């Protein structure tokens, strides 16, 4: 997958930890 | 008719079945078709997911834009879906908090995305999001493999219509 969709998750996963 | 059917049934269940041992798995194209190749209608290919709504509620303007738009929207809703079926998650999976500017710039781009992270299990309604009801401890296994298969499937058929590429391209052209 993109990189870019990458930045994205990681930012919606850091709201879960 | 049935061996159609049971074709279809059966391989995503062998797809399903690998997401729940491996929730990290990656599919290729050729492991995804015989659900790309199936010949069966649309409402027939996708049980869970509003893939009508999803596509044609959100086609406005040129298809390479909100193609792009709803693929990236399908890509974080199925990290959401692996997530949910990986043995080590993030300490508070539970809810999804939608005030994040990610958030609001990807799922929530898309009419329907919301929608999707209710069939993953996040059922209450929360002011800043959705979260699992506070009862149930763990998520449906299955239920989100499910889903996950659905969402990274669709995914994949935007694609393969992107690059004038799907298998019956023909049918599949009306969305
Ligand atoms: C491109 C990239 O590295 N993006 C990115 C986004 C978010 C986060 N982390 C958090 O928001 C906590 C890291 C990297
Ligand atoms: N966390």
């Amino acid at each position: 997958d993109p990189a870019i969709v990458q930045c994205a998750w990681a930012a919606l996963y850091c709201d879960m930890q | 008719g049935e061996e159609e059917e049971r074709a279809f049934l059966v391989a995503r269940e062998e797809l399903a079945s690998a997401l729940r041992r491996d929730s990290g798995q990656a599919f290729s194209l050729e492991q995804l078709r015989p659900l790309l190749a199936s010949s069966l209608p649309l409402a027939a290919r996708y049980l869970q997911l509003d893939a009508a709504r999803l596509v044609r509620c959100n086609a406005h303007g040129e298809p390479r834009n909100y193609l792009n738009t709803l693929s990236t929207a399908l890509n974080i809703l199925e990290k959401y879906g692996r997530n949910l079926l990986s043995p080590q998650r993030p300490r508070y999976w539970r809810g999804v908090k939608f005030n994040n500017p990610v958030f609001r710039s990807t799922v929530d781009a898309v009419q329907g995305g919301r929608d999707v992270l209710r069939l993953y299990g996040y059922t209450e309604e929360q002011p800043d999001g959705l979260s699992f009801p506070e009862g149930q401890e763990e998520p449906d296994e299955h239920q989100v493999a499910t889903v996950t298969l659905e969402v990274l499937l669709l995914r994949t058929e935007l694609s393969l219509l992107l690059q004038n590429t799907h298998p019956r391209q023909q049918a599949l052209e009306q969305l």
